[PDB]
């Protein structure tokens, strides 16, 4: 019953190089979209923002790539700061 | 009068809303009476209205008698038609047990005079009910644009739309054997069909956008239960040869375990088995990740669904909307002391910081042929009649 | 007697097709309440022969009075009591609305005391319920056995075992809380136990570079279970229950209420208001939908409609076996082929004169018994001999004589 | 008052110290007696004046006979009571066997009168002790936060967190058991409960779709803990109890069982009994002496030798750090540099004298305690501070 | 006889249960003190006798005044002796503390006696325990042969051997000494002797590309260690002590003030200053709960909580095997079906007595003993015969004889 966050996943990091970040993603999840209490944002096109959990703070990075490795589906992104 | 986030929107930025409701994982319909009546179809207060006015000499037994309604409820034309038959259908078992001969023929003229009116209200057409290619004309349209925006608007590898109901007409069957597409309904066969409940977990593919589903919460006109132990669907010409030609021009009531509409033999342990299938998987489609929910023609006037969608909003990938064409005078009656459940509850969600939750009123502007003009076609679709020129050349061909 | 696909099978061969099913992927159990008569329980034949012994001025109404019990079906004891326990609501419900005050008392005691018989045939040891170590007597070790086997033979990698049952006994924690094995049955916590359907996807690990376990799923209820109406499920141990709300039942002569939710009549929708109901069949399905599957049924009367259309419904995929033991095969085959024979009759025999090879029923009388099913069962072989090495010189022992 | 090596801080180079002392890969909490007065618990001196207002009698035969106490330490409230309960048992034990009738008696009635006075100061509610979801009530609501924020930041691949403690009470637990969470305690089973040391090494797992639970060592006891037979140990339910011997304990007088109770430290001698005693100490020094280790001590009053001595010899370790709260540095630092003072204040007053940057003590009395040392620790980001659940609970349960 | 998951099995199979046995990846062994009585050694039935016939006074008073020993248990010598310290233990400190001047000095010599008796009997030579090259005689062979075996049956890559005892002779290094082989035992140095417990996880290696070398734990110590602070223990050899205080100790009647570091006791917390006991059980604990384990139990009674409460958690683990001779098994059938019985018999017929394959019980008298443990291990095979010709050969002979 714990609330430990009031947030659904999109993925999980597999890799780490130098700061390129290297993302898989999950199954059901095709059309660009995922959803909150607020309402609905993109989430997989280059030019867009993505934030990870890292303890007591929210690492922010920046999409550039995106491609085929139901085949599986892979994510590049950069760091631009935290929260 | 569109309410989101307890405050107000416009048309373009809810008009911009459905647009990104309409491409996540899993998205549905709820549907009602009222999404009917520009087909021949009547509500349920019309039934009551009628029934109180050719049958009063009943009217008497049922509230002094028997005590199965209420008088200021049927003053006010404010009477729930499902459990009063389920009821009178209890009422009639003990009897033929225990041996009682009055109250075994007072029973039967209610049940007679009950199934007569609510059958004659879900003809949508008359006598060519029994006829073939009822889905070809006007009346029938709008149906036809909804199941065709629904499909088009999923891509490869995303699941397929669901639809729900508590209407227990043929207005959805008529207008897809038309288009050309296939609707999982849970049975199976053409002799002796019968109900296998795993059906609804199949679906196609080809070796060389075809189907949907559909779940009926009260029953069908075509559905029946036979000497034997089972529950079987045949046509609608069969029908009205066998049980429907009788029930309207005659005075016939013996088969009281027989019939599958609308929610009345509750009490077998064969016939509720269909209903329970339904309403669980209603509350576990409902219950999914990155969910969508269109409500349409629907009066919140049942406990169950309620206590179902409200304890759905706790986790956040589950959004709702909604239309009620009568939201000014349940706010008017609700802000000094009066009103009835089904406006309370609305009004109760009316006011929430919930961004899940979006209200739409204004009478004509809430209706079912609005609904589906708000929904958006491909801009790759095809749409001009080039094919119709075509075919009557060939009949000239005599 | 073994039927295999209609035909006939023998033993050793029957024995050689068990170990082999016990090597798959998922393995699961589904008992009834003949699994539990070598520790104390009864039967609901026993239970009409006990409501008849006592309370027999009730009797007379429900038969003559009321007809809803029929004096041969009486003498003869075949009578079905879930059936009777769901019309004697609807008799109920009916005057409720009729406001008959004295036709809704008589029903009130009839129901009462066909509650209170069923609940004092779950308590295996009398009044020794309350005391604790209940599963070192006799009375326990061929529930021992079938756990010890199903876990031992498990391999590094393959998942865990379910056990499914329809009782509202407790010998299979009486007999876990021994050998120091843990069930997960979906609960949580010791001063206030919850009920959340999210235990059920939880498992073990140590903590470096303890780790049994299994999976028990009640599908009609327990003694120890009860509910406030808040929507919330508590459960409690075999003490504070004897303390509070079992005596009274038993011996105070009350009336009843849901002091415990149970589920013992025919239709189990009707209860509108249960929904942990609703997760154990939710689960049963998702278990036997998956490939490379076997399952064993033992104390079952096939007497639930609600059951008997699951497994027909699994029975059109090529990676689903089954195996059944009824003892009383022979009546039923001549009682259908009189044109006669009762609905789980007519059902068990519909199963055994199959054409595939993925059904097999076991006969016999007391050869399909509850202490003969665990004998049948195999031990593992830790360090597998080949004896390829040895078949060369044990060749040679028979040409000496 | 805040001295790291003798020299002085600032409140925002503490706060900044904290936060990285608390991101490494081992942590652990050690509370004490004085954490449960924010909730209906009492101290050690305000026991024993209550001892010795109702019972003036029995304190004579106790310091002019049998030498168990000293008068000095009488007058000045500074009485171990977990280590006299242990000593009058041996006594009671010895005469049990040499067969002195005239001195069972009066041990079994002095007994009976400091048992009756340690329980009745830690039900923390009272009569309402035997009902439940006592974790809803505001008393429990840093117990709370403490947990949390424990938990809510840690990342994968990195040990759960520990927390031992020296109270005998129910607190943690009826605060977990409302936050949803797991604790790990040693004991496994509902209908026989029992003790098994093996599984303080196990943890969770999740097959498709986990890391919510801690583990909690009791130094002393238990209320909920007892023994049957020769060779196990039972823990049972606190309605359950109550039924059974706690309430006896209460209002019935010259009641007394016998080697039956596990609370506190007391029937030490027999083989049973102490396993599980010296387990707890075990796995506290095979957890203090890893590399990379925190601890924040809160509550504790410093009247233990061993304890002391386990994290003086710790303390060799180059990557242990610590954390102090007593809230009388001034009122002793005086007392003991004048003449002397107390054991206490001289340990406690040898660490702020050091060549340590790893080593920290904090007073300010009322700027010491728990409601102040639950606020230091940091608050996590994605964490919600809003609860948009009740009100939609309300409707549910309106409905109808 | 011998048994294996509660059932019955043979000779010619358990000869090769444990060949398949030793080809593990982790082995292991723990003594007692009747794998000593073949050099010169004693068991605790042996003191009670040596007690009672040199200190016959002190007796008198043990059984009359302060009531602590039964005559029945004297003349039938059936007393323990780790429970008898631990009350004489309690006796004294509330003399010490009520200030008793006359049972101080009553109690401070029987403690004295009972830790001379014990000391007498794990020298295992007499006067020659300070001698040299004592592990060439006649009587410390299969201690070799033992050693030898455990050691080379071990493939490259694999883990060193580890020894577990808790008897404080010398036996299993003088044996090591005269045969090449350095064990491990925590302490470094020469001149000053020490514990460091990071010492257990070093290892040999080779310059270029010995290899013999195994660890040693003794879980109650040694009469070789001494502490004189709360921070340091040393050791010396046999001959440096023997002339400091184990001479004294034997000979003059001083009260033993603690010379020498040993464990006699029954509850071993008590001590609350010992250090080692914590980080050898801990080593036990780690090592006894990783896959792939094997394990032998020779010379040991069963009458220690602290080791019968580790072995029994142990068994969780599906990768985790024991072999456990006992002489006695049939006198504790006997017994313990009869409703009588001690706990040491209970705890070994509770493990006889399960439905896992991995339990395996030796009894029959002298054929249980360490002579007859040792011949039972096998010696490798240096040169393996794939041998398909060699039984392919007389495959084909047979019949022509
Ligand atoms: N042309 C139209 N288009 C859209 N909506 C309309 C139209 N005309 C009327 N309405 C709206 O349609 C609504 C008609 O509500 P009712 O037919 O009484 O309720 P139900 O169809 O759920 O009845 C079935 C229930 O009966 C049992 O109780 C079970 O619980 C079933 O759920 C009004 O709100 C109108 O504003
Ligand atoms: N020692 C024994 N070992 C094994 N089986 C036995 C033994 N003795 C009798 N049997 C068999 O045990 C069987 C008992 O059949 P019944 O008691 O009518 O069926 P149920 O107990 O499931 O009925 C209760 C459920 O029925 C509803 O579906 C509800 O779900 C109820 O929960 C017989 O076939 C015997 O041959
Ligand atoms: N609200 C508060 N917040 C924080 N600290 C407080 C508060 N109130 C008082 N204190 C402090 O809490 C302290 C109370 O100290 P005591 O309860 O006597 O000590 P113990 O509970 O460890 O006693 C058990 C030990 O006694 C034996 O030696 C055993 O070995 C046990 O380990 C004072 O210093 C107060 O400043
Ligand atoms: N030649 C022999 N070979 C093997 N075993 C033998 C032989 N002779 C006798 N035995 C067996 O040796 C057994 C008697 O061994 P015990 O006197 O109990 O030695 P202990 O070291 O356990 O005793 C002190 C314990 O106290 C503390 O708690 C520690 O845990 C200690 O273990 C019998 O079963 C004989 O069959």
């Amino acid at each position: 019953l714990f609330k430990l966050t009031e947030i659904s996943a999109i993925g999980y990091v597999v890799g780490l190089e130098g700061e390129r970040i290297r993302i898989n993603l999950h199954e059901g999840l095709q059309g660009r979209l995922a959803s909150h209490r607020k309402g609905v944002s993109s989430v997989t096109q280059p030019g867009d923002l993505i934030g990870f959990d890292a303890g007591n703070i929210l690492v922010v990075a920046r999409v550039t790539d995106m491609a085929f490795v139901i085949p599986l589906r892979q994510i590049i992104a950069y760091a631009i700061g935290f929260v | 009068s569109i309410y989101q986030g307890g405050n107000k929107l416009n048309e373009d930025d809810f008009r911009s809303h459905v647009y990104s409701l309409c491409q996540l994982d899993n998205v549905g319909v709820l549907l009602g009476a009222g999404a009917s009546v520009g087909c021949g179809g009547k509500t349920m207060k019309d039934v009551w209205k009628s029934f109180k006015q050719n049958y009063p000499e009943l009217l008497g037994a049922l509230i002094d008698k028997y005590l199965l309604v209420s008088q200021i409820d049927s003053d006010n034309n404010l009477v729930n038609v499902e459990l009063l038959i389920d009821e009178a259908t209890k009422f009639l078992s003990v009897a033929k047990t225990r041996r009682c001969e009055d109250e075994e023929e007072e029973f039967r003229k209610i049940l007679s005079s009950l199934y007569k009116e609510v059958t004659k209200a879900a003809l949508l057409t008359g006598e060519q009910f029994r006829e073939k290619n009822q889905g070809k004309k006007d009346a029938f349209k709008y149906h036809k644009e909804l199941i065709s925006k629904l499909i088009s608007n999923r891509q490869p590898g995303q699941s397929a739309p669901a639809i729900f109901t508590t209407n227990y007409d043929l207005a959805l069957e008529w207008a897809a054997e038309d288009l050309g597409i296939q609707l999982f309904n849970g049975f199976s066969g053409l002799h002796t069909r019968q109900f296998y409940p795993q059906n609804f977990d199949l679906a196609f593919r080809n070796v060389n956008h075809y189907h949907a589903y559909l779940y009926k919460l009260h029953g069908s006109l075509t559905w029946y239960q036979n000497d034997s132990l089972t529950v079987n669907e045949v046509s609608a010409s069969q029908a009205y040869d066998e049980y429907i030609n009788d029930i309207i021009n005659k005075d016939d009531f013996y088969r009281g375990q027989h019939l599958i509409y609308p929610g009345a033999n509750k009490y077998s342990h064969t016939i509720g088995f269909v209903y329970g299938e339904m309403f669980r998987r209603f509350g576990e489609f409902i219950s999914k990740p990155q969910t969508a929910l269109f409500i349409n023609g629907f009066g919140f006037g049942d406990y169950h669904i309620n206590r179902i969608i409200l304890g759905a909003l706790l986790n956040p990938s589950f959004h709702v909307v909604i239309y009620y064409p009568e939201l000014k005078e349940a706010i008017t009656k609700v802000s000094k002391g009066g009103g009835s459940e089904a406006e309370k509850a609305i009004v109760t969600l009316k006011n929430m910081a919930f961004n899940q939750v979006t209200v739409v009123g204004g009478g004509s502007k809430a209706y079912f042929n609005s609904f589906v003009e708000h929904l958006p076609y491909p801009v790759l679709f095809p749409r001009d009649n080039i094919v119709d020129e075509l075919v009557e050349a060939i009949a000239n061909l005599s």
